[PDB]
RNA sequence: UACCUGGUUGAUCCUGCCAGUAGCAUAUGCUUGUCUCAAAGAUUAAGCCAUGCAUGUCUAAGUACGCACGGCCGGUACAGUGAAACUGCGAAUGGCUCAUUAAAUCAGUUAUGGUUCCUUUGGUCGCUACUUGGAUAACUGUGGUAAUUCUAGAGCUAAUACAUGCCGACGGCGCUGACUCCCUUUGUGUGGGAUGCGUGCAUUUAUCAGAUCAAAACCAACCCGGUCGGCGGCUUUGGUGACUCUAGAUAACCUCGGGCCGAUCGCAGCCCUCCGUGGCGGCGACGACCCAUUCGAACGUCUGCCCUAUCAACUUUCGAUGGUAGUCGCCGUGCCUACCAUGGUGACCACGGGUGACGGGGAAUCAGGGUUCGAUUCCGGAGAGGGAGCCUGAGAAACGGCUACCACAUCCAAGGAAGGCAGCAGGCGCGCAAAUUACCCACUC
RNA sequence: GCUGCAGUUAAAAAGCUCGUAGUUGGAUCUUGUGGAGGGUUCCCCGCCCCUUGCCUCUCGGCGCCGGCCCGAAGCGUUUACUUUGAAAAAAUUAGAGUGUUCAAAGCAGGCCCGAGCCGCCUGGAUACCGCAGCUAGGAAUAAUGGAAUAGGACCGCGGUUCUAUUUUGUUGG
RNA sequence: UCGCUACUACCGAUUGGAUGGUUUAGUGAGGCCCUCGGAUCGGCCCGCCGGGGUGCCCUGGCGGAGCGCUGA
């Protein structure tokens, strides 16, 4: 079927080769995944050796991680947004390694929250009162000078970050092959990474 | 084809160049006679011998002592 | 034509060591695989039928085999094709007597009877020696021992005797000049002397000096030295001819003078 | 060098990471970047523009991902047209037994040139190393530069 | 043994060839008493093949309700030998042939720090449980078709097949922080703490550290030599020429039906705050995640090739040379895709063509140099009428496996079925040209 | 016909000249002696300047009466060449041993006891394996290179400028 | 030169033939992958009986309904 020989090829001369054996089976085929977004599908492939293999098909949650606060959760995976291979890539939300996803970034909210006792982008405060005020200015004498007070200075999100925050989405990269892994990992984009794929994103389209 | 047979073997005798030699036709039939062999190839054998004799110790002589 | 691995060795192609005819068939023992490598090694049938004759043909080493009475390195092994190798221990008790496996001089091994005290210990080459999970250091030799804790003193070239029964590494010599050694491979195949010098080539094969007990001297690769004793003393106990090679003209001398016919 | 994201996917080198940190611990002279760099062994040193300078090779030898190991040849340079990449040529002579006598015969090979070395023109003598195939016909990296002979780079006053 | 002889002329001296001379290997002619050794359908047709055989396999140790025998009486893991059938393993080795193949194979040399590896040897094995489920063989019985190593319906019964799934011994630390204790309220200088969460190795992504340089002066706070404002005095896995290595710490992730942590079989034994069980004791077989070893396989580095110019320019969206991101692959890599650049080879013979070309170790001849041969018993490669595509498996693009097309060809009840001798014998054809349809696993394996 | 052929008339030098590649290329850059191996000057240690040799320090084992010193780190611009080591399957080839009854072959075999030894001795060597790659001596021969609009060298200094992060006990301005 | 016999090669209407090797364009068996498909085969849930407990529950069996969920 489906070959990677190198036996193919002209010689660096331009000159052809002819052959001398048929296609052996340490030069093998076997088709591209595609993953798509969807409810989860993932099939298995025996390759050499045994030695099962996870291809994936219609992933829709990924374990994404911020560096900055090494913080790392589960999170859905919406859209993407920009692929440096091809653009078609985009227009059928094919999801491969250094795609650029939008993911959910609620628990990375939820953390935040919770860990410097402080708000991220909100716009009015009604919905605080019988809850969320609740865990941010949680009712005790203990600690909450003394520890909080050390999680400030530190929690000054960057303007692009908490404007992410607004929308209720963030931009990713993926760092792991799904075709391969059967998993969509990866990481949430940052200082001049972020710069340069958000002005590309903005070029791009539109 | 794999066999365990051996096929060294080897020829132990040379015939000479001038097949028609009056010289060399009587001295090896003096050589017959006198000790009463049955052909020539029994004079050639002994010939070939002391040739390769000769030829050995040619060789060890030309390296230095 | 080949897809897969191989299984039978034909009797022309097998290691020249082994000191094999040409005439009894095509085909040649083709060792299991074990500790030792192919070409390194020797076959029980071998060490049995050829060079003992306790056994005449390949039936009677099976059925000598079958009764649990041979023992390499403590354990009893079944396989009539084990790859028995350098500082081996072969012990039959039914008859009380055991040999040791090595070089003699002439680049292949000898029968090497042994005192069942000296059959209890036996010396490896360190080939490797990494760190396993939650910081565990582990040995490997040249019999593809695995050994976990060692003494965090000995490296790599060093030499360990072990106890055959339980393993646990009783002493062990270190790779210096000055050191007694015998070599296990290329050219000077059993040879034995003191190191004196080690020349060191980064990137490829480390060549090492030796000079023997009679003033000559002969150089090898670093993978083919090992360290036997301390210096000018063996830990184990050598053989006939102490690894000497003695030349062509002093072997000729030395078996006509005496003239080593019969008794 | 100022701007070294040329391509459509950001370039940058792996292993380094751009952390959280306070303002003005520098808005000019610290811009929060350090370098990767390795030594190559084997005697040779690390050229001082690749820690200093920025660039994104990552089959550079001392910056890169990419292990030396295996033969060391050496040539002149006779073609600088590829990107990264240059031409080489070794020559050398082919010994016939029936005429005792020899014949001169040439090699070519392409090899990868790091944006380390910046000095490099047609007539340099260059030593390669050996590393995994780096593309179709480039199994080679330049590990050392080198032009200390006649006709030199100008006029000796040095 | 570094060698020559006849032939142009009426005769002579040369150039120069024809012929003679010796070996070697294919055929053929005549002739053949003894004995040891032993090549043998390569040349031409990798042309076609009647018949028989060439791959099977059980120990005490996976499943024994065949009365197939058979015991001293019966089955209470149940006697014992044990057909058949399920299960496990092997069938990818060996044998044969040389059609293809010209930097291709191959040889010496090196590299996997860029990969996979059944088995062997050594390391690793604890974060209803006195034992779970249903359902197929053989066997019994009814059949279908011209026909095959075709197979359907019906009735039973097992597992080391298929599928589930606990028990123990955790007395396990870190993060949380109701509350709580002295004096500085508080912050902080002090000491307990329920409560909850996660807590083995293997996978995936991210992050942190990856320790010891050459000396002193002030200021805010602290250890010790000791004191209620300050002087002398410590800084801690392993390895390589070189790793983004090995090991460590943190936050999560799990792929289940799609990692591991034993519902398996055989030999022979001991104490019971005690009357068969509460208990424990050795020796094996098998299986299994991971690492190393062995046997390899694959992809790479440098150098090495017969004739040809009546082959001088070749290669390139039908990837040609390089760059960035990816797909795929066991892994490196235009291997393939998207976007860029315009490169790469050649008179030191590239590119094209021919070979009655498989390469080498080697063979004949040989003063010194050379010339010719190597289908052929050892190593490597390739193929099974020609191409192509796959299943199972550690390992195959397998043909003593399967699925199609082409070329041949067999049986038919004309609906259908079945095939691959360049394996050993044998046969037809081709030719100048090559053996018995024998016996045996006694030797080597 | 490289060793090794021919081209006036036997077969044969392009009609003539220029010219890129290819092949080839003039001369020139340190010498005696003390001891010591081979003679009676001449060919490993060192003296007219040097004669492995300059160094820069540093940690490891070495002198001696806290101090005194040489071997260890670079290596001699590089190559070709030449000598030597390492690493290269067996079989075949050369070659050592061995009365197959001789030889071609093969890897065997030889002794002493009435058997009363429940045995002993001994071999299965060695050479060659081009070219390419690895390794260390030699420096003739043949290549290649150095400062002419200089800079070699000494702790020579002057200025500006970056900085390693050790000790001042530690943590920090 | 012309003429006789015999042998060899050449040019050539025949728009010759045989065997092939590439090859524009059109069709395209079969396997593999992906998205569907759903012949059939089970389990779960409710009465009567047999077995156990407190008119109901648990294993099982029977006829069945809802055939609702559901797995291959
Ligand atoms: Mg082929
Ligand atoms: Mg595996
Ligand atoms: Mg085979
Ligand atoms: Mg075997
Ligand atoms: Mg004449
Ligand atoms: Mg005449
Ligand atoms: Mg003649
Ligand atoms: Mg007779
Ligand atoms: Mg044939
Ligand atoms: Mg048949
Ligand atoms: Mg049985
Ligand atoms: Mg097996
Ligand atoms: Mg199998
Ligand atoms: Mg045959
Ligand atoms: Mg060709
Ligand atoms: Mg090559
Ligand atoms: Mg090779
Ligand atoms: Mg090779
Ligand atoms: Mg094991
Ligand atoms: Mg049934
Ligand atoms: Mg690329
Ligand atoms: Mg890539
Ligand atoms: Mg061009
Ligand atoms: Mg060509
Ligand atoms: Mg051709
Ligand atoms: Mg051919
Ligand atoms: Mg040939
Ligand atoms: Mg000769
Ligand atoms: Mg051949
Ligand atoms: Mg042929
Ligand atoms: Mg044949
Ligand atoms: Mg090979
Ligand atoms: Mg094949
Ligand atoms: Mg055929
Ligand atoms: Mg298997
Ligand atoms: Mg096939
Ligand atoms: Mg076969
Ligand atoms: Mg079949
Ligand atoms: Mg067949
Ligand atoms: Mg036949
Ligand atoms: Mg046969
Ligand atoms: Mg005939
Ligand atoms: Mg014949
Ligand atoms: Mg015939
Ligand atoms: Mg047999
Ligand atoms: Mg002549
Ligand atoms: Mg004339
Ligand atoms: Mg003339
Ligand atoms: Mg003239
Ligand atoms: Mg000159
Ligand atoms: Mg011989
Ligand atoms: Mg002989
Ligand atoms: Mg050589
Ligand atoms: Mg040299
Ligand atoms: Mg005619
Ligand atoms: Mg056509
Ligand atoms: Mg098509
Ligand atoms: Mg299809």
């Amino acid at each position: 079927g489906i070959s990677r020989d190198n036996w193919h090829k002209r010689r660096k001369t331009g000159g052809k080769r002819k052959p001398y054996h048929k296609k052996r089976k340490y030069e093998l085929g076997r088709p591209a995944a595609n993953t798509k977004i969807g409810p989860r599908r993932i099939h298995t492939v025996g390759v050499r050796g045994g030695n099962k293999k996870y291809r994936a098909l219609r992933l829709d949650v990924g374990n994404f991680s911020w560096g900055s606060e090494c913080c790392t959760r589960k999170t859905r995976i919406i859209d993407v947004v920009y692929n440096a291979s091809n653009n078609e890539l985009v227009r059928t939300k094919t999801l491969v390694k250094n795609c650029i996803v939008l993911i959910d970034s609620t628990p990375y909210r939820q953390w935040y929250e919770s860990h410097y006792a402080l708000p991220l982008g909100r716009k009015k405060g009604a919905k605080l009162t019988p809850e969320e005020e609740e865990i941010l200015n949680k009712k005790r004498s203990k600690k909450i000078q003394k520890k909080y007070d050390e999680r400030k200075k530190n929690a000054k999100i960057s303007s692009l970050l908490e404007e992410q925050f607004q929308q209720g989405k963030l931009l990713a990269c993926i760092a792991s092959r799904p075709g391969q892994c059967g998993r969509a990992d990866g990481y949430v984009l940052e200082g001049k990474e972020l710069e340069f794929y958000l002005r590309k994103i903005k070029a791009r389209k539109g | 084809m794999p066999v365990a047979r051996s096929w060294v073997c080897r020829k132990t005798y040379v015939t000479p160049r001038r097949p028609f030699e009056k010289s060399r036709l009587d001295q090896e039939l003096k050589l017959i006679g006198e000790y009463g062999l049955r052909n020539k190839r029994e004079v050639w054998r002994v010939k070939f011998t002391l040739a390769k004799i000769r030829k050995a110790a040619r060789e060890l002589l030309t390296l230095d002592e | 034509m080949a897809r897969g691995p191989k299984k039978h060795l034909k009797r022309v192609a097998a290691p020249k060591h082994w000191m094999l005819d040409k005439l009894t068939s095509v085909f040649a023992p083709r060792p299991s695989t074990g500790p030792h490598k192919l070409r390194e090694c020797l076959p029980l049938i071998i060490f049995l039928r050829n060079k003992l004759k306790y056994a005449l043909t390949g039936d009677e080493v099976k059925k000598i085999c079958m009764q649990r009475f041979i023992k390499i390195d403590g354990k009893v092994r079944a396989d009539i094709t084990y790859p028995a190798g350098f500082m081996d221990v072969i012990s039959i008790d039914k008859t009380g007597e055991n040999f040791r496996l090595i070089y003699d001089t002439k680049g292949r091994f000898a029968v090497h009877r042994i005192t069942p005290e000296e059959a209890k210990y036996k010396l490896c080459k360190v080939r490797k020696i990494f760190v396993g999970t939650k910081g565990i250091p582990h040995l490997v030799t040249h019999d593809a021992r695995t050994i976990r804790y060692p003494d965090p003193l000995i490296k790599m070239n060093d030499t360990i005797q072990i106890d055959l029964e339980t393993g646990k590494i009783t002493d062990f010599i270190k790779f210096d000049t000055g050191n007694l050694c015998m070599v296990t491979g290329g050219a000077n195949l059993g040879r034995i002397g003191v190191i004196t010098n080690r020349e060191r080539h980064p990137g490829s094969f480390d060549v090492v000096h030796v000079k023997d007990a009679n003033g000559n001297s002969f150089a090898t690769r670093l993978s083919n030295i090992f360290v036997i004793g301390k210096g000018n003393k063996p830990w184990i106990s050598l053989p006939r001819g102490k690894g000497i090679r003695l030349t062509i003209a002093e072997e000729r001398d030395k078996r006509l003078a005496a003239k080593q016919s019969s008794g | 060098m100022a701007d070294i994201q040329t391509e459509r996917a950001y370039q940058k080198q792996p292993t380094i990471f751009q952390n959280k940190k306070r303002v003005l611990l520098g808005e000019t002279g610290k811009e929060k970047l350090p370098r990767y760099y390795k030594n190559i062994g084997l005697g040779f040193k690390t050229p001082k523009e690749a820690i200093e300078g920025t660039y994104i090779d990552k089959k550079c030898p001392f910056t890169g991902n990419v292990s030396i190991r295996g033969r060391i040849l050496s040539g002149v340079v006779t073609k600088m047209k590829m990107q990264r990449t240059i031409v080489i040529r070794r020559d050398y002579l082919h010994y016939i037994r029936k005429y005792n006598r020899f014949e001169k015969r040439h090699k070519n090979m392409s090899v990868h040139l790091s944006p380390c070395f910046r000095d490099v023109q047609i007539g340099d003598i260059v030593t390669v190393g050996e590393c995994r195939p780096l593309s179709k016909t480039v199994r080679f990296n330049v590990l050392k530069v080198t032009k200390a002979a006649g006709t030199k780079k100008q006029f000796q006053k040095f």
